[PDB]
């Protein structure tokens, strides 16, 4: 999906 | 403590087609503003035009088509007309919204850019971050780019001081932002940690004061010249989604996944006011039941009033009162 905050 | 709706924009294939809005921006002058998303298109408004005008009539004055998915917008301080994107595919462009034509474009990003900065003060010099986990800062006069950081991390946002183009703000997947002296590279001047998941967003209320939002649901407050945490704020659902945040000398506003604009006071630590986006229409198109985001905000610099857009590509005009 577009606009999702990536994860770290 | 409330806001109140004075203009309201639903422009294109509204009901068959994927519209989040992942920019909205005033040029220098608050006259006209841009919005860009995930439709492949860079669309310009007139302020007073849209608030001047009828309703089911709201028209953008430009349009212009792009190659990929875009993901932030950026105007030119010194030359109106110009205003830059970031897109997908990592592509960071200048364009000229008069002529409807690039300008510049810069493909050393090896994937996704998020987020793009044009200068206030060194107007010339944009900054991006990328998934890549670069920052690239670029000069308008050049064809590569000038500066480069390898950071460990995706890079969400990026931001310059507003007083100086030697300082940016970097919002990274690590938790942390990173604020870089561009004069020497090899290690941030100061690291602000206390956001429990990427910083989303950063950007400054004054050449001192910055504010950060992370998908950990708060906006946080920091003094980049004492090298202190000043406040966090807490009331809005922010858990996944890039929802927005823009900020003057006053006031904080950012988006949520409750499809809700909210306002805080930045010396208030629980909301003051917030706005809730969705229609009939939208309502059983099924599903503000909880896919609808804020996916926008933009404070207008000499007035309480914002723009604002959603992931269903509604645009409203905002005011504060």
């Amino acid at each position: 999906s577009d606009q999702i905050v990536p994860e770290y | 403590s409330r806001l109140r709706v004075i203009a309201e924009i639903r422009h294109g294939d509204i009901f068959h087609s994927a519209n989040i809005v992942s920019s909205i921006e005033f040029d220098r002058d608050d006259e006209l503003f841009a919005t860009a998303g995930v439709s492949r298109c860079i669309k310009v408004f007139d302020f007073s035009s849209v608030v001047n005008e009828p309703a089911d009539m709201q028209c953008p004055i430009v349009e212009m088509s792009t190659r990929s998915k875009l993901s932030c917008l950026s105007w030119n301080k010194h030359e109106k007309n110009h205003i830059a994107s970031s897109d997908y595919e990592g592509i960071v462009t200048v364009w000229d919204v008069t002529t409807r034509q690039s300008l510049m474009e810069y493909e050393e990003h090896e994937k996704r850019a998020w987020s793009v900065d044009f200068s206030r003060t060194e107007p010339s010099m944009l900054v991006s971050g990328s998934d890549d986990c670069k920052v690239k800062v670029w000069c308008t006069r050049q064809e590569a780019s000038v500066i480069n950081i390898d950071m460990k991390a995706n890079i969400c946002c990026v931001k310059y001081n507003p007083g100086s183009s030697n300082y940016i703000a970097v919002g990274s997947a690590d938790h942390h932002i990173h604020y870089y002296d561009l004069r020497n590279i090899s290690q941030p001047l100061h690291v602000f940690s206390g956001h429990k998941k990427a910083v989303s967003y950063v950007k400054f209320l004054s050449n001192n004061e910055l504010a950060s939002a992370s998908t950990d649901s708060t906006l946080r407050l920091w003094d980049v010249k004492d090298n202190l945490p000043v406040r966090t704020f807490r009331g809005h659902t922010n858990e996944k989604n890039f929802v927005g945040l823009t900020v003057n000398s006053e006031y904080l506003a950012c988006g949520s996944e409750t499809n809700e604009v909210y306002v805080y006071h930045k010396e208030i630590t629980r909301p003051v006011t917030s706005h809730r986006f969705g229609s009939p229409d939208m309502d059983d198109a099924e599903e503000e039941a909880g896919s609808y985001f804020i996916s926008a905000v933009c404070w207008k610099s000499d007035s309480p009033t914002m723009l604002t857009a959603n992931s269903q590509g509604t645009i409203k005009v905002l005011v504060l009162a």
